[PDB]
């Protein structure tokens, strides 16, 4: 699958959760921000690597970032 | 196993193939307070059921793309299920019960760096290693 | 007046419509009752068949259309070509078996496709059979365009 | 008069070679063991 | 005109040479 | 420079030897291929296979060594001793069959052998499959040799 990884330059605003096509992301409690929470991305194997949390993330270069990587049948995004 | 009735629409070449038999499958339920007229995924135009609702489908962004476009039917209440070829029926949306939009507590901090991105190290320092320059 | 489309299994939820094209019983006659589908066949019994069709249809473009076309042995170039497209076939036939096939799928118009198509052994079955009967349907065809001369004794 | 080599080696780079190359390369890329 | 038909002959069996150690070296090459 | 002669399973006890000759992986690839030992073979495809190489080799001496090698029948003399000879191998086979014979062996090359050559009716269906593959390997070995001038007419 590929991997979706979480920096600690985070401010908690949600919008990579929103932005998320396939349920990849979720805000877990946090303290090292002003909202107390920060993106976590568990289910990376439902990731298909479309990028539009980071278009979401406003901080200046990404609090989330996408490496993209093996393709199997759910990153690839196959019906069949 | 899931209990609902498939909304109301003649049938489209749009739905789910082998993969479905032979790979995974998704369902989607819920409830509505009245019948309306909302649209497939797949493509078409279709009326769902006052009461439970359950749609059969193909990929889980199907499922995903469908809870938006139920939100706007004022409909928050939606289930994402994921079964397997042998009948095992998991649930995965919402998992933990709450939308991942809103934070709970019990969730844990997955693939988090303690660091911003412009400290990650150099590929050649981690070459020949099998670690990624982005691991922990 | 009534609606002629349906989906199929009367689950709208497949990827599937029943349609006349689909589903006539004209159309479920036909299809079921090929030797890919025909119930009660040995894998070598639906190759044969399918192949003595196959053999008789391809000699007629190798042998009218071809190189030699013209030539006093065009009839044989054509036997010849077509002989050389059912090894190929056969060949094809062969390397599918061999890879380990995907299941044979049923359809809208054919609800069970035949065990013969679901293992590796049938396949080889169906596969020698294929060349047999391509060189035997092959062989009729040149022997029906060869010989036009013996309707002159019908008359 | 070897020129009739030609009418041996040219078939067999033509149709020999890529039918038995394509079906080992073809029945090694769907093989599961190695 | 050109070389003989032993010549090429003799070519070919000298060819087989290269064409069996090519084979030994791509096999370990992989392995 | 290390040793290339081993023992059989790495058990010396046996009347065994590891050689170049024995377990090569390209000579355990060519006979474990044979369809004698070839996977995912019914028994009459085996001997379907079996006969037809048969009968195309066993044409030939036949034609080109026979009493009628200079006769205008020579072909055709070397066919009927082709099939002849087939027909008599068919009758063996199955006398070995009906005899309820002794079960195939392993050996280091094969370390399988199959299922069909351990009773008698797989060998009664090799049989049967072997003279219709013999019949067939020796008339297309007389077409290809008996219209072999046609054959290098058409180019
Ligand atoms: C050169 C092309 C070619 C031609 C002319 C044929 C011709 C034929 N094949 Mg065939 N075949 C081909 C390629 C070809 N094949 C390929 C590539 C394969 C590999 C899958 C096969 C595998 C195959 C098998 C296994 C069988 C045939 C059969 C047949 C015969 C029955 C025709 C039939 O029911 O088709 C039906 C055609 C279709 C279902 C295609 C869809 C047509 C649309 C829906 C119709 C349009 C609708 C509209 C209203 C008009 C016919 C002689 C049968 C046979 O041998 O009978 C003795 C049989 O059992 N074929
Ligand atoms: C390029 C296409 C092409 C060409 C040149 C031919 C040529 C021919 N076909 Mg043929 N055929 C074709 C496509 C073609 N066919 C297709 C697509 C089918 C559908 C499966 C058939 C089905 C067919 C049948 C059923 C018969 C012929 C027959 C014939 C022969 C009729 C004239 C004759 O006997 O001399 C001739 C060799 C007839 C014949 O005598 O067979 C040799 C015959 O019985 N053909
Ligand atoms: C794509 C179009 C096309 C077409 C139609 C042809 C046609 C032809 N070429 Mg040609 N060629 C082409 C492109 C084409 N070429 C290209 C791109 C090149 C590459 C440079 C060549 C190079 C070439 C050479 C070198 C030669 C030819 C030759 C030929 C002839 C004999 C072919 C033969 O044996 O039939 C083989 C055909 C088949 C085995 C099957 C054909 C498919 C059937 C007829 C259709 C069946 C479908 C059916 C209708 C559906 C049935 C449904 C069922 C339910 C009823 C023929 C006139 C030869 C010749 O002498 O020319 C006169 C020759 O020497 N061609
Ligand atoms: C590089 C190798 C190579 C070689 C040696 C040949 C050789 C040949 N081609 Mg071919 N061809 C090739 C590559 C090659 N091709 C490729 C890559 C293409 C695609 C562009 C073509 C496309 C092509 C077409 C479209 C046609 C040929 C034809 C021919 C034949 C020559 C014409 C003739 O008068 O013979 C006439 C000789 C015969 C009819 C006897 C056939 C030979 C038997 C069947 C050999 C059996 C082999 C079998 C697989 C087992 C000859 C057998 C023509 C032909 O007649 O072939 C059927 C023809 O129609 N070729
Ligand atoms: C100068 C040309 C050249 C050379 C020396 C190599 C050398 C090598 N390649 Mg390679 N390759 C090349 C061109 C070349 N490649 C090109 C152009 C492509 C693109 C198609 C590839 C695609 C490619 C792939 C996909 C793979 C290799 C692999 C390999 C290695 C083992 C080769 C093998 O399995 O032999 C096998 C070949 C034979 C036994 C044929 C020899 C037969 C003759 C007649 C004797 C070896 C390091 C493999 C590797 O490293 O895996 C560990 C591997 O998987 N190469
Ligand atoms: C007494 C020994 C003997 C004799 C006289 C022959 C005679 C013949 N063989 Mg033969 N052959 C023999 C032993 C023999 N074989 C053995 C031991 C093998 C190994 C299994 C073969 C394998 C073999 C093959 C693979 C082919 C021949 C072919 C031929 C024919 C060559 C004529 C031609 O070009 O057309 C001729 C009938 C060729 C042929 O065209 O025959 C139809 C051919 O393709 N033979
Ligand atoms: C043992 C030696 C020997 C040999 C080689 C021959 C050879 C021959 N005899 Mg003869 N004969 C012999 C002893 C021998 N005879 C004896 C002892 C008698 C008793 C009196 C006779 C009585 C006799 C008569 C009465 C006649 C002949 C005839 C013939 C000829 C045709 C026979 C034929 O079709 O063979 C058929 C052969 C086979 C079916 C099989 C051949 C064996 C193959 C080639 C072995 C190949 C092994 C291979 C290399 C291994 C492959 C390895 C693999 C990995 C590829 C032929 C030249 C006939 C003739 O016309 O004379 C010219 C004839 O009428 N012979
Ligand atoms: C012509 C090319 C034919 C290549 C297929 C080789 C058939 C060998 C058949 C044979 O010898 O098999 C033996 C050889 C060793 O593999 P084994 O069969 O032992 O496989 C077990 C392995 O999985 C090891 O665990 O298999 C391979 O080499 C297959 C990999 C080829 C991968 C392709 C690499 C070569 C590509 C580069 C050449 C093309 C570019 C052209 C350059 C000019
Ligand atoms: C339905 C229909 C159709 C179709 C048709 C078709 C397409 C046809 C085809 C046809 C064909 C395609 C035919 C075929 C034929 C075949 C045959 C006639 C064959 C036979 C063969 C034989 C008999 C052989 C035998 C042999 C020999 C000789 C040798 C040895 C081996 C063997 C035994 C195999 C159409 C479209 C029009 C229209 C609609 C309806
Ligand atoms: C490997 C190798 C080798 C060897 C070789 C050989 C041993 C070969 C053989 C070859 C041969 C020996 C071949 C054969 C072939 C055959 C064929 C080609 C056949 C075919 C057949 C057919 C096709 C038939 C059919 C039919 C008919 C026609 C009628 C009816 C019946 C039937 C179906 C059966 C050497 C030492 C050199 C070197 C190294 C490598
Ligand atoms: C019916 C049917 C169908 C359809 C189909 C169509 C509509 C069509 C197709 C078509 C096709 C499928 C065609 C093909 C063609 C092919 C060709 C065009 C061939 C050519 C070839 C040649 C020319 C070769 C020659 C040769 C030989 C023989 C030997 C050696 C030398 C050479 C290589 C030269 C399907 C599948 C759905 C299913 C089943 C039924
Ligand atoms: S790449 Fe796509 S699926 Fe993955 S976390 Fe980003 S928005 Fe979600
Ligand atoms: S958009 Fe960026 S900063 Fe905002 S919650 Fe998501 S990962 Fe954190």
């Amino acid at each position: 699958s590929h991997t979706v990884k979480i920096y600690d330059t985070c401010i908690g605003c949600t919008q990579c959760v929103r932005a998320c096509p396939t349920d990849v992301l979720e805000m877990v409690p946090w303290d090292g921000c002003k909202a107390a929470q920060v993106a976590s991305s568990p289910r990376t194997e439902d990731c298909v690597g479309c990028k539009r949390c980071e278009t979401a993330c406003p901080t200046d270069f990404l609090s989330i970032r996408v490496y993209l990587g093996a393709e199997t049948t759910r990153s690839m995004g196959l019906a069949y | 196993t899931l209990s609902g009735k498939t909304p109301l629409f003649a049938g489209s070449t749009g739905g789910l193939l082998t993969k479905a038999v032979e790979e995974e499958k998704y369902a989607i339920t819920w409830t509505s307070p009245k019948a309306q007229v909302f649209e497939l995924p797949t493509g078409g135009a279709a009326t769902m059921h006052e009461g439970e609702n359950l749609l059969y489908i193909a990929r889980k962004e199907y499922g995903i793309a469908l809870g938006g476009q139920l939100r706007k039917f004022k409909i928050t209440n939606y289930k994402i299920y994921r079964i397997l070829p042998s009948g095992e029926t998991t649930f995965i949306h919402p998992a933990d019960g709450v939308f991942p939009e809103k934070v709970n507590a019990g969730r844990e901090k997955v693939r988090f760096n303690a660091r911003s991105i412009g400290e990650n190290p150099n590929p050649s320092q981690v070459k020949f290693s099998g670690k990624a320059t982005y691991d922990a | 007046n009534r609606e002629v489309v349906f989906p199929a299994g009367r689950d709208p939820q497949w990827g599937n419509l029943e349609t006349p094209v689909n589903a006539s019983p004209l159309v479920k006659w036909f299809i079921n009752n090929l030797p890919a589908y025909r119930p009660g066949l040995t894998p070598f019994r639906r190759g044969l068949e399918v192949g003595m069709a196959h053999g008789y249809f391809l000699f007629g473009p190798f042998a009218k259309l071809g190189p030699l076309r013209d030539a006093a042995n065009a009839n044989l170039a054509g036997l010849l070509g077509a002989i050389g497209l059912v090894v190929l076939f056969t060949l094809a036939l062969s390397l599918y078996a061999n890879s380990n096939p995907p299941t044979a799928l049923a359809s809208v118009t054919v609800p069970n496709p035949p065990d013969a198509f679901q293992s590796k052994e049938g396949w080889n079955n169906f596969a020698s059979a294929f060349l047999i009967g391509g060189i035997g349907g092959a062989v009729v065809a040149y022997f029906l365009t060869s010989n036009l001369a013996l309707i002159q004794g019908l008359v | 008069d070897a020129s009739f080599l030609s009418s041996i080696f040219v078939p067999v780079i033509g149709w020999v070679v890529p039918i038995a190359t394509f079906s080992f390369l073809f029945l090694y890329i769907e093989r599961e063991d190695v | 005109s050109s070389i003989s038909d032993t010549q090429v002959y003799i070519a070919l069996v000298v060819a087989l040479i290269p064409g069996l150690l090519a084979w030994r070296l791509a096999t370990e090459l992989y392995k």
